[PDB]
């Protein structure tokens, strides 16, 4: 079985992540 | 000796210091309840865990020493540590409640795989931040065994600590989050097939950045023998060694009962992702303990060439887990525990 990730990856900066409420 | 106040909070009465104020309840913990609050002596956001009945058993009593021992020895930014411990108690007579202090973190890995998709580059830091705790917790000779997302607490900004670390102690105790923790577990433990080591934890990391990529739990099974359905889909059936090395005759029985499943190339498995991604998956996953990538090493791997830093991912020290093989009453367990308390000294202001 295939699981394709969320964001394909993308060939080229600072994270974030939205709380839950 | 601080004032204290009291004051109850989703139905069990909290007496606290008078520094933390503002009280507010985030959700249960290990053993207990935990509130956020904002400790007006330092200006810090902290979370307070109050254990449960931490003295009603055995058990109980002993898990609650071992885990005051733990969280007082860990000193590392991606471990849960300790602010403050303290009690209501003036002396060990009428000593009954524990209470833990530790900087406020903002939600666990599994409610934000539950409500964003997570690019490569939060894989990569998150990850990366996981490994780096756990080369220093397994520096000390310690196994988490019960690595699972919602053990792991994360900011806005994306720091993670991780947290319940070395508090399991066995597959015949009950506890909470079982279904959970199964998911990550490896197979080794929860099929008793031989006297493990801290490799586990790396199956677990796994599975989890599997999860992190995909959005999706990587092996959700029901019961023992689906969980090891599974992961032979996607591992494949042991090979020649591994069967050698079941002591566990029965496992072995069950096991080559089971028709051969193939090795599948995870690069066909995980589509869209970074081939370093699928490269460390492979190192990961392996059913061979004896062949996992171990945190140090993985850190040096080239998926995270952008936050590995050789000169600042540290190792701990020594920590005594002599008290494990004692067989002692509820009363000794307290006392211990006690005497943990009132040694606490509070980190670096
Ligand atoms: N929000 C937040 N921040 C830091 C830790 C916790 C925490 C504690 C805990 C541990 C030690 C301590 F000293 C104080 C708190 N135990 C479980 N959790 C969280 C684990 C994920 N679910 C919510 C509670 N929660």
């Amino acid at each position: 079985r295939v699981y394709p990730v969320s964001v394909p990856y993308s060939s080229a900066v600072t994270l974030s992540l939205v709380m839950p409420s | 000796r601080p004032t204290f106040y009291r004051q109850e909070l989703n139905k069990t009465i909290w007496e606290v210091p008078e520094r933390y104020q503002n009280l507010s309840p985030v959700g249960s913990g290990a053993y207990g309840s935990v509130c956020a609050a904002f400790d007006t002596k330092t200006g810090h956001r902290v979370a307070v865990k109050k254990l449960s009945r931490p003295f009603q058993s055995i058990i109980h009593a002993k898990r609650t020493y071992r885990e005051l021992r733990l969280l007082k020895h860990m000193k590392h930014e991606n471990v849960i540590g300790l602010l403050d411990v303290f009690t209501p108690a003036r002396s060990l007579e009428e000593f009954n409640d524990v209470y833990l202090v530790t900087h406020l973190m903002g939600a666990d890995l599994n409610n934000i795989v539950k409500c964003q998709k997570l690019t490569d580059d939060h894989v990569q830091f998150l990850i990366y931040q996981i490994l780096r705790g756990l080369k220093y917790i397994h520096s000390a000779d310690i196994i988490h065994r019960d690595l699972k997302p919602s053990n792991l607490a994360v900011n806005e900004d994306c720091e993670l600590k991780i947290l319940d670390f070395g508090l399991a102690r066995h597959t015949d105790d009950e506890m909470t989050g079982y279904v959970a923790t199964r998911w990550y577990r490896a197979p080794e433990i929860m099929l008793n097939w031989m006297h493990y080591n801290q490799t586990v934890d790396i199956w677990s990391v796994g599975c989890i950045m599997a999860e992190l990529l995909t959005g999706r739990t990587l092996f959700p099974g029901t019961d023992h023998i689906d969980q090891l359905k599974l992961i032979l889909r996607l591992v494949g059936t042991p090979g020649a060694e591994l069967l050698k090395k079941i002591s566990s005759e029965s496992a072995r029985n069950y096991i080559q009962s089971l028709a051969q499943m193939p090795k599948m190339n995870f690069a066909n498995v995980f589509i869209g992702a970074n081939p370093l991604a699928v490269d460390l998956l492979e190192k990961m996953l392996v059913l061979d303990s004896d062949k996992r990538i171990t945190a140090a090493q993985a850190l040096a791997h080239a998926y995270f060439a952008q936050y590995h830093d050789p000169d600042d991912e540290p190792v701990a020290d020594p920590y005594d887990q002599s008290f494990e093989s004692r067989d002692l009453l509820i009363d000794e367990w307290k006392s211990l525990t006690y005497d943990e308390v009132i040694s606490f000294v509070p980190p670096p202001l």
